[PDB]
């Protein structure tokens, strides 16, 4: 189990196709028409 | 329970020099593109409202940040190509598209992060003295490579046979200068452009515009922004010796955990607030609403 | 001569604290224990040997690394270029003192790539002569010259104490130079002393490198009858050689927060082990790590 | 009883042999 | 001579990529040549 959580954690530094890793650095740099779909691609990675 | 910052701390670097910008655009002479210049813009402000004023740009495009957000944010290195080409070749200057003859002369890297602008130069470039000292490689053994400049001219050896000096019938001239024309058509004036590399790496950022330094406090969580870094927790200071390098700091969650400050070299420890819980331990609503 | 690498071959590839991480980053690295080139300029200290002098031009692939034995600073610069000839720009670096004047003008003296630190005899001793072996026009597009001046010989004949160590990667038109520096004990070979390498310059070049050359400062003390340069008995720095792979090294950071060690992902299969379980702690049983 | 947790000598053998920042990684990311 | 003959103002297209054009094959081509106007060319495009 802790093995699981701390793989859990090592998937919020994934790229999962977007410029970045974190959505303070996303929002830093795009516009919304533009960063929602890094964000969607974040959200639909991190989710699964 | 989430405890929502208090107020929006801005950090960036100190000084107003103003980077030469109305150099870069509104210049006399620019070199052509098998060999164009490298303007290397260090340790300045940059304030993008007049690059908002100087609004006579005819395409405008980049792949990296928004223009929205190139007001409020920073960079670590710029650098700028500034040259000329014809009408249809505007089009090219543009990452993976591949040129006909765009290759040979300019290649942009796919994964490019700037703004390209470009601007008709019918009323500079196109004059009645010729202006054929603006010239291009039109053909080469070898398609270049993003960032690179093949300012060499030889003799090629088309149709298999050594042209050693001599001109001929399949050993052409590669440097073949612009056909231009004072004031041709559309499809053929010259177009001036130039180019920006953002280099959004993170390293101590110089060229960006100028913010309202806020004093640092401690102890309290924060919305604040070092150079983009958006990032909304307590400050302190950090106990292990930051880098002399770059003010940035990452953990295993790619969320930056301590920062040193562009303006004070004193160290940063960053850490989302007081995080917990709720839980509502509730008996029956048909038995009561107190929780 | 031909020797192992034992520690050497890791810098930060992109400079962030990351405290006591266990990292795992895929770059230009070189692999461990591999064959390293010696080249020992030992001044020919019989009367039949032949005279040991180290300036062979090198094929440079993608990535080069270097290290220079040292304990005097004899070995001062590099050199680079396609063909080195009027054609292709050739970059090069200087250290007549402190100070670190560089170019990247090319100028060609294919025949002498020397460097002259001759024997003064105004207020006799150790003392520069000949910083400028350049024997052609410039050309050239970029310009740098760092000019902090203490002015450095200290020669000697005792063991090498000091190395600097460097890694010349390109891609995509920018020339990338990582150092460190640290005091070594043995004279005959790369000591166990393991450390990374801090980037320091870096600086855009657009110049499709593929040779490698080095300058090395030849002359002696005018007590020496003959030809100081064809005859020299005083010099004996020597330095390696290595050709960056691509690889996929895992990087083991520490509580302070420099690189402490690191394992290869090729070297050994224990290696791939520990590359797979990310860490360095494997206990018994089979694993599965690749095809 | 002399522990405060009425616990037994065997059953401290075993408390000590298991053991159960990163839950700070952990309780940050929620 | 197809990158040679560079004069065109507008060149799209939505399969292969010009890059890899030269290292490639085909089986069947056909080539449909006409004139339009000058806002007509950005009509040529599928689905528009």
């Amino acid at each position: 189990n802790a093995q699981a959580l701390n793989t859990l954690v090592k998937q919020l530094s994934s790229n999962f196709g977007a410029i970045s890793s974190v959505l303070n650095d996303i929002l830093s740099r795009l516009d919304p028409p533009e960063a929602e779909v890094q964000i969607d691609r974040l959200i639909t990675g991190r989710l699964q | 329970f989430r405890v929502q910052p208090t107020e929006s701390i801005v950090r960036f670097p100190n000084i107003t020099n103003l980077c030469p910008f109305g150099e870069v655009f509104n210049a006399t002479r620019f070199a052509s593109v098998y060999a164009w210049n490298r303007k290397r813009i260090s340790n300045c402000v940059a304030d993008y409202s007049v690059l908002y004023n100087s609004a006579s740009f005819s395409t405008f495009k980049c792949y990296g940040v928004s223009p929205t957000k190139l007001n409020d944010l920073c960079f670590t290195n710029v650098y700028a190509d500034s040259f000329v080409i014809r009408g249809d070749e505007v089009r090219q200057i543009a990452p993976g598209q591949t040129g006909k003859i765009a290759d040979y002369n300019y290649k942009l890297p796919d994964d490019f992060t700037g703004c390209v602008i470009a601007w008709n130069s019918n009323n500079l470039d196109s004059k009645v003295g010729g202006n054929y000292n603006y010239l291009y490689r039109l053909f080469r053994k070898s398609n270049l490579k993003p960032f690179e400049r093949d300012i060499s001219t030889e003799i090629y050896q088309a149709g298999s046979t050594p042209c050693n000096g001599v001109e001929g019938f399949n050993c052409y001239f590669p440097l073949q200068s612009y056909g231009f024309q004072p004031t041709n058509g559309v499809g053929y004036q010259p177009y001036r452009v130039v180019v920006l590399s953002f280099e959004l790496l993170h390293a101590p950022a110089t060229v960006c515009g100028p913010k309202k330094s806020t004093n640092l406090v401690k102890n309290k969580c924060v919305n604040f922004n070092f150079n983009g870094l958006t990032g909304t927790g307590v400050l302190t200071e950090s106990n292990k010796k930051f880098l002399p390098f770059q003010q940035f700091g990452r953990d295993i969650a790619d969320t930056t955990d301590a920062v040193r400050d562009p303006q004070t070299l004193e160290i940063l420890d960053i850490t989302p607030c007081s995080f917990g819980g709720v839980s509502v331990i509730t008996p029956g609503t048909n038995t009561s609403n107190q929780v | 001569a031909y020797t192992n690498s034992f520690t050497r071959g890791v810098y930060y590839p992109d400079k962030v604290f990351r405290s006591s991480v266990l990292h795992s980053t895929q770059d230009l690295f070189l692999p461990f224990f591999s064959n390293v080139t010696w080249f020992h300029a030992i001044h020919v200290s019989g009367t039949n040997g032949t005279k040991r002098f180290d300036n062979p031009v090198l094929p440079f692939n993608d990535g080069v690394y270097f290290a220079s034995t040292e304990k005097s600073n004899i070995i001062r610069g590099w050199i680079f270029g396609t063909t080195l000839d009027s054609k292709t720009q050739s970059l090069l670096i200087v250290n007549n003192a402190t100070n670190v004047v560089i170019k990247v003008c090319e100028f060609q003296f294919c025949n002498d790539p020397f460097l002259g630190v001759y024997y003064h005899k105004n207020n006799k001793s150790w003392m520069e002569s000949e910083f400028r072996v350049y024997s052609s026009a410039n050309n050239c597009t970029f310009e740098y010259v760092s000019q902090p001046f203490l002015m450095d010989l200290e020669g000697k004949q005792g063991n090498f104490k000091n190395l600097r160590e460097f890694v010349f990667k390109n891609i995509d038109g920018y020339f990338k130079i990582y150092s460190k520096h640290t005091p070594i004990n043995l004279v005959r070979d790369l000591p166990q002393g393991f450390s990374a390498l801090e980037p320091l310059v870096d600086l855009p070049i657009g110049i499709n490198i593929t040779r490698f050359q080095t300058l090395l400062a030849l002359h002696r003390s005018y007590l020496t009858p003959g030809d100081s340069s064809s005859g020299w008995t005083a010099g004996a720095a020597a330095y390696y050689v290595g050709y960056l792979q691509p690889r996929t090294f895992l990087l083991k950071y520490n509580e302070n927060g420099t690189i402490t060690d690191a394992v290869d992902c090729a070297l050994d299969p224990l290696s791939e082990t520990k590359c797979t379980l990310k860490s360095f702690t494997v206990e018994k049983g089979i694993y599965q790590t690749s095809n | 009883p002399s522990k405060p947790s009425k616990r037994s000598f065997i059953e401290d053998l075993l408390f000590n042999k298991v053991t159960l920042d990163l839950i700070c990684a952990q309780k940050f990311n929620g």
